[PDB]
């Protein structure tokens, strides 16, 4: 066998591509929707169908298209449009129907059936009958599904199934027994006669395998009595879990309409109505509603609603307001829960308790749509304010518990705290004034606070959003009593557990002037060190050694504390990073850019001044005396020279020569060439010489960096290897590997400097919109997620950076393809300067020819070609693809939100067992990259030519774009949490640094940021006026992102041509 | 070499500004540009010297003094200067850049400094001037085609199609039509009320051409008012009646296979005189002289080492 048939299809299919790829014919169009179909791969064949539109508008009739889009409602006015200007047309009819049949109209499904019946064509006679049979199913009128079935064949499955229902229905239940079992016998030979290149009809026989052994239990509800409950209960389970399209749902209904009529199932179709107002079936779920509750579809439209069925009428109540109909909605609920209070505090006499407390949990959710459409009819301002408080606080009593009304609750309060502090720095754009303002902010303040955290309790593992959403109250409002009070009071009640998810915000807030907001972190901290120490020690020993003073004082206190507690492993943990800081670069390393920094000021920029900063801390740091054998043999080979270069640098600070200066100059200029030719030779380091201690270490309870998590049984550092690759680079990171007590090794990168905790925040991000991710149904059901890495940084300097296995950047792979194919690395390149030797400054027009010119004398295979070659099979080659294309995708909107920029081909790899993408370096965030002087980017991801090839032929259309969909659908959705840790680090203290390179306060700067993120998540990122919907803004960044006009202009090592 | 009757010139990534001799297709002078290509090459109405539009710069040989190098240089402006355009009076010279400005030059006055400034949101792709000398039309990269008045410094400004860039524009000797040309290949023609002489000068729309399918790269009206050419990224100048509108002669340098993938684009023209002629600017490192009529290729002008961007083209007693 079963897993080697696949295998057939999967390496066919490459070759049918690769067909495909010299030349786009109908012919190889049909024999590849049909080869990804057997493949089981729906989407990505969708795409082939989405080529085969916008290129051969030429199996013709727009309905034959919107038809085999399954837009079965789109190709219904299709058909009437091509039927009413036509004629009669035999098979314009057939589907016609189709279309009728798919949604469930089998009103008109029948009398189209009837109505017409000339039918001189008699396929047209055969064909008509199956449809007309089950249209008078759901119809009621078995006499019509009699005339209808008993012209439909005994040989057909579909023609063995209706007997077995008109038998069940006048009770012949021995027929309808041998009926069921011929279907099956008639439907498995029929699965082998289209063996493989059929429709949904594979996927569709499992809706039909369905409803025969639900038409076994039909059977046995029949003369069985006591199994009234147990088949209620497979049926009522069976439909939470499964997931069939409305359609297909409605014949299953059918089944079991049988024998249970919808007033006795209730929850069965408002679950059902539940999920085609979801889906998008109004019209359907309102049909569905008109029958349970009894009464029209309200066509006495001026008259108060049905509170016969509470439940029912608030369904209709939320339809309502998802069809057109909102003013009209918002207003029959208003009255509706009017009338639920007095059916609740009048008409409960005692002896009902149960219908009190559901019927008080409905009114919750009235109160939250009453508060929620008030908020979407008239916005947020003086009026509205109190008014939603008001709704949210009685769902917040009527449910008690109930994470959301909660939540609503504290959200509101909060968002009044922002417009009151939006409208008054409007005031002030243009002292009883203060006052008041402080009354209201505070007002509102501390419910808020106090909100967020009966909320935070009830989400637990998931309230990252919340949590936050504390700390902004927390870190903001320099505290009055009464709000830390609040405070004080959650952190208290709420589980320690919580702040973990939060712990980087926590410590980038240690060192605050505000007096009772550092008490309560410090507090806070420090309890959180007392459960899951590790949780702490890394972080704290960056802050611990700080050049600014607080910071590493109010660190170490909570250190101290610790030691009460965990002393030996505060210890390790302090050493392990001192250690390692040493290691990231070395004694010489740092001479040599303090050398080049040296000259740059003295001999390029006559600055003394500044040559005299970078030098003089140099010498400090080695006034200290060695410490490891590296530390010694530098001092030896370079030590007596620089002190006594240093010696001449002092003669000239006091006797203000440059003859002096000239001596130091002339010795520096020797430990420099020295040095360098050295430098080339560093590609490997030993423990032994470069630090001992390191060496020494064994068995330590200090966890392997980043490993730690509760849940999870902690691994320490059990040993780590005496020998540290260093990769020759500009900043020759090393490769250090360490051993685990699980048995287990654990590889890092050791950078040396870069600020890495932007990264760091990014992971974080990922984290979430992982968990987002794995939570929308769509999105778990293919798999989509961001590959993440460990980031454990170690100062404003250096770092650890957990290693993925089986990567290799998108650069490897392509110079390893080019070396092997015997092709010029960089040709693009070399094509590009042959023909413009000035190509960086030539227009937009004559840049465009220059580049389209190299792209057409290059392959675009390379990655998609070295990826087929990698593959041990076809199926795993196939498996690889569909990961891939995934994987970017998600990444490509994800990476947009985030405005990630530099996504040069050293800035992205493969992993080359999943296939699946992943990216690294977190510099350029938001627009940053694009705003830049030189060379700014017009891209926002790359999806660049050899990327789109790797795809499927129909990439863009097929998978790449549907996952696109999903993915922005899941962050628009989740646009708060998303905009609660963008905002986090955008605002974090000790990272607004990225921002102010614009020049290479901020308060007005991070504000714009954030409402380009906001724009993203709100379709408003293009034009400021249209508020486009999901697939457009999709669209149009596609369109960006593959514009020569845009990837001309990349700089040139981006490889716009990759 | 501005002595013989026809003024000739070439120009583009190869570092020289190069002379021919229109009837033999022999090169006659060569100049030293370096540090650039040129974006575009105009002979003034003076026929002495020619400028050369490039990076940040205007440097304008000389065409009498028959050797040297630049006689004025023109500094100071950052991005590209990607067009130029003349008044008949001897002393003015105008000219778009990606820096969003068309400028105003005083060549008879020292300065870096321009006598006017004209700023636009959008780089400038193309300047040029109606014959009654009191009009610079002006077109954008957003769009936009703006009509600036030169003495009442009135901007009006016209989008047809567009929120595509529009290429290159010009207007027939006559004044009667005004054409731009954009990125998506399209021409546009306006009929011109004459208002003048205490101005309106407004323009009435009449046909937009499907000249192209790839980028349009520039438009010229011949001498005549009889004709109107279309210079394109897919590798042809289209000659297009007046009278008509429709398509008379095309001229094209496309392979003779479908894989080929092109070898050049078709940058720039000039008419002859007498309007029986064009001049052809490609990216194959070639100029061409066309006979209009039959199309035939009476010339090749071979020399430049990388490819051609400019053509300069003068008939003047
Ligand atoms: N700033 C950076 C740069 C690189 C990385 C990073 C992180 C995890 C990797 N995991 C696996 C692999 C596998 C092959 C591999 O080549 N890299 C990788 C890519 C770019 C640069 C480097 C570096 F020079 F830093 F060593 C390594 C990597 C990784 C690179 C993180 N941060």
């Amino acid at each position: 066998e079963r897993a080697a048939k696949c295998r057939a299809y999967a390496k066919a299919l490459h070759y049918k591509e690769l067909e495909f790829q010299k030349g786009p014919t109908p012919a190889i169009l049909e024999s590849l929707i049909s080869i990804n179909n057997k493949l089981q791969q729906p989407e990505a064949a969708a795409g082939v169908l989405e080529y085969a539109m916008k290129h051969f508008g030429e199996l013709e009739i727009q309905a034959t298209w919107y038809e085999k889009l399954h837009e079965w409602e789109d190709a219904l006015v299709a058909y009437d449009k091509k039927m009413d200007t036509n004629k009669d047309d035999p098979e314009l009819m057939l589907g016609r129907m189709r279309c009728l049949e798919a949604l469930g109209e089998w009103g008109q499904l029948h009398q189209q059936c009837c109505e017409k019946w000339t039918l001189v064509n008699d396929e047209t006679q055969a064909k008509m009958a199956r449809m007309a049979a089950a249209a008078a199913w759901g119809l009621g009128q078995w006499d019509s599904m009699e005339e209808y079935t008993c012209m439909i064949p005994r040989d057909t499955h579909d023609g063995a199934f209706y007997r077995a229902v008109l038998a069940l229905h006048q009770d012949l239940f021995s027929l309808a027994q041998q009926c069921i079992d011929k279907a099956r016998d008639l439907l498995d030979a029929e699965l082998t006669a289209m063996a493989g290149e059929s429709y949904s009809r594979a996927y569709g026989a499992m809706v039909s395998c369905h409803m025969l052994s639900e038409l076994e239990e039909v059977i046995q509800y029949k003369l069985v009595p006591e199994r009234r409950e147990i088949i209620r209960q497979i049926w009522w389970e069976r439909l939470q879990g499964c997931q069939r399209i409305v359609e297909d749902w409605q014949k299953i209904l059918m089944v079991r309409s049988l024998v249970v009529s919808p007033h006795e199932d209730m929850r069965t179709w408002l679950k059902y109505a539940s999920l085609c107002g979801k889906s998008g079936r109004l019209a359907l779920a309102h049909k569905t509603l008109v029958l349970l509750l009894g009464v029209d579809p309200s066509r006495q439209l001026d008259h108060p609603l049905p509170t016969v069925h509470p439940q029912v009428t608030y369904a209709y109540m939320k339809n309502m307001w998802k069809s057109a109909r909102k003013i009209d909605a918002f207003q029959h609920m208003q009255h509706f829960v009017q009338t639920m209070q007095q059916q609740a505090q009048h008409a409960i006499a005692t002896e009902d308790q149960q219908h009190k407390q559901e019927l008080h949990k409905l009114m919750a959710r009235c109160f939250l749509k009453l508060g929620e459409w008030q908020l979407n009819l008239q916005g947020i301002n003086e009026s509205t304010i109190p008014k939603v408080l008001q709704y949210y606080s009685a769902a917040t009593e009527h449910d008690r518990s109930w994470y959301k009304a909660w939540h609503a609750w504290a959200v509101m309060n909060f968002e009044a705290v922002l417009h009151y502090k939006h409208q008054n720095q409007a005031r002030d754009e243009k002292k009883k004034v203060t006052e008041d303002l402080s009354k209201t902010l505070l007002m509102y303040t501390v419910p808020a606070v106090q909100g967020f955290f009966r909320s935070i309790s009830l989400s637990r593992g998931n309230n990252l959003q919340d949590t936050l959403r504390v700390l902004t109250l927390w870190f903001d409002y320099g505290h009055w009593p009464d709000v830390n009070e609040a405070l004080v009071e959650g952190v208290k009640a709420i589980q320690i557990d919580t702040w973990l998810q939060v712990i980087p915000q926590l410590i980038a807030r240690i060192d605050t002037p505000r007096p009772l907001v550092g008490r309560l972190i410090h507090q806070l901290l420090t309890d959180i060190g007392r459960y899951h120490p590790q949780a702490l020690i890394y972080p704290l020993t960056v802050a611990s050694k700080s050049t600014t003073t607080a910071r590493h004082n109010a660190a170490n206190k909570i250190l101290k504390n610790m030691c009460e507690h965990s002393n030996t492993l505060v210890q390790q943990a302090m050493m392990v990073s001192e250690e390692l800081i040493r290691v990231a670069i070395l004694w010489h390393e740092m001479w040599h850019e303090g050398l080049e920094e040296a000259s740059r000021l003295y001999f390029g920029e006559r600055n003394v001044k500044g040559m005299f900063e970078v030098l003089e801390p140099l010498h400090a740091m080695m006034e200290r005396g060695p410490q490891t054998l590296k530390e010694t043999s530098f001092n030896q080979a370079y030590g007596r020279d620089l002190m006594e270069a240093q010696e001449w640098c002092r003669k000239y600070m006091k006797s203000g020569n440059v003859k002096d200066l000239t001596q130091a100059w002339d010795l520096y200029y020797h430990v420099f060439r020295r040095i360098s030719k050295q430098l080339p030779q560093l590609t490997s380091l030993e423990l032994q010489y470069v630090s001992p201690k390191l060496l020494m270490c064994r068995d330590l309870e200090l966890a392997v960096p980043g490993t730690y998590d509760p849940n999870q049984p902690i691994i320490r550092i059990q040993s780590i290897a005496p020998s540290l690759q260093v990769i020759t680079s500009k900043q020759r990171p090393r490769k250090l590997t360490l051993m685990g007590s699980n048995g287990h090794e654990f590889v890092f990168l050791l950078k040396g400097h870069e600020d890495l905790r932007q990264d760091e925040r990014v992971m974080q991000l990922f984290g979430l919109v992982n968990t987002l991710l794995a939570n929308d149904p769509t999105s778990l059901r293919k798999n989509l997620s961001i590959q993440r890495y460990a980031v454990i940084p170690l100062s404003t300097n250096s770092g650890l950076i957990g290693w993925v296995p089986h990567c290799d950047t998108l650069h490897a792979l392509i110079r390893d393809y080019r070396e092997k194919k015997k092709i010029l690395l960089n040709i693009e390149h070399r094509i590009m300067l042959r023909m413009a030797p000035d190509y960086d400054h030539l227009t937009l027009m004559q840049k465009v020819e220059v580049f389209e010119h190299a792209v057409n004398n290059t392959a675009g295979d390379d990655l998609a070609k070295l990826l087929w070659l990698k593959s041990p099979s076809s199926e795993v080659w196939f498996d690889r693809r569909t990961n891939y294309t995934r994987s970017l995708a998600v990444m490509s909107m994800v990476g947009y939100i985030l405005g990630l920029g530099d996504r040069h081909p050293s800035n992205l790899m493969l992993d080359r067992l999943s296939g699946k993408i992943l990216h690294i370096d977190f510099g350029d965030c938001f627009e940053v990259a694009m705003t830049r002087e030189k060379f700014p980017e017009k891209i926002p991801f790359r999806l660049t030519r050899m990327l789109t090839n790797a795809m499927e032929v129909t990439g863009l259309d097929g998978n790449y774009r549907i996952t696109c969909h999903t993915v922005m659908e899941v962050l628009r959705e989740h646009k708060d949490s998303v905009m609660a840790v963008l905002e986090a680090f955008v605002y974090d203290p000790l990272l607004n640094w990225r921002l102010m390179d614009t020049n290479t306060a901020l308060n007005k700067k991070a504000i714009q940021i954030i409402n380009r993120v906001r724009d993203k998540l709100t379709g408003r990122d293009f034009s400021h006026d249209d508020t486009l919907d999901v697939p457009t803004q999709v669209e149009l960044l596609i369109k960006q992102a593959t514009s020569h006009e845009n990837l001309c202009q990349c700089y040139i090592g981006w490889c716009p041509f990759w | 070499v501005g002595s013989d009757p026809v003024i000739l010139a070439t120009a583009g990534y190869d570092h020289t500004v190069r002379f021919w001799q229109a009837h033999s297709g022999i090169c006659t002078r060569t100049v030293q540009h370096q540090d650039s290509q040129v974006n575009a090459l105009e002979v003034t109405p003076d026929r002495s010297m020619i400028a050369a539009a490039g990076y940040q710069h205007i440097r304008m040989y000389d065409l009498n003094s028959n050797n040297p190098n630049p006689i004025i240089s023109y500094d100071g402006v950052n991005k590209n200067i990607a067009s130029v355009g003349f008044h008949e009076d001897g002393r003015w010279m105008y000219t778009g850049g990606e820096d969003c400005t068309a400028r105003i030059w005083d060549l008879r006055s020292r300065n870096l400094q321009c006598q006017r400034i004209f700023q636009v949101n959008a780089p400038i792709n193309c300047v040029c001037l109606h014959p009654n000398q009191a009009e610079l039309i002006v077109g954008d990269q957003s769009g936009a085609i703006h009509i600036w008045d030169l003495k009442t410094d009135h901007n009006e400004q016209l989008i047809p199609e567009p929120e595509v860039s529009i290429t290159s524009a010009h207007i027939d000797p006559d004044a009667s039509y005004m054409a731009a040309v954009n990125s998506t290949g399209n021409c546009y023609v306006w009929n011109l009320t004459g208002g003048i002489g205490d101005e309106v000068t407004q323009l009435i729309p009449k046909t937009k051409i499907p000249a192209h399918t790839r980028y349009a790269l520039q438009c010229r009206f011949s001498p005549d008012s009889t004709l109107l050419a279309t210079c394109s990224a897919d590798q042809t100048c289209k000659i297009w009646r007046t009278s008509n509108f429709s398509l008379m002669t095309e001229l094209s340098i496309k392979s003779g296979n479908p894989g080929e993938s092109s070898r050049g684009w078709m940058w720039g023209c000039a008419f002859s005189g007498d309007s029986q002629y064009i001049v052809t600017a490609s990216s194959d490192n070639l100029a061409r002289l066309w006979c209009v009529e039959t199309g035939e290729i009476k010339r090749e002008y071979g020399g430049h080492q990388k490819a051609v961007v400019c053509l300069a083209f003068n008939d003047s007693v």
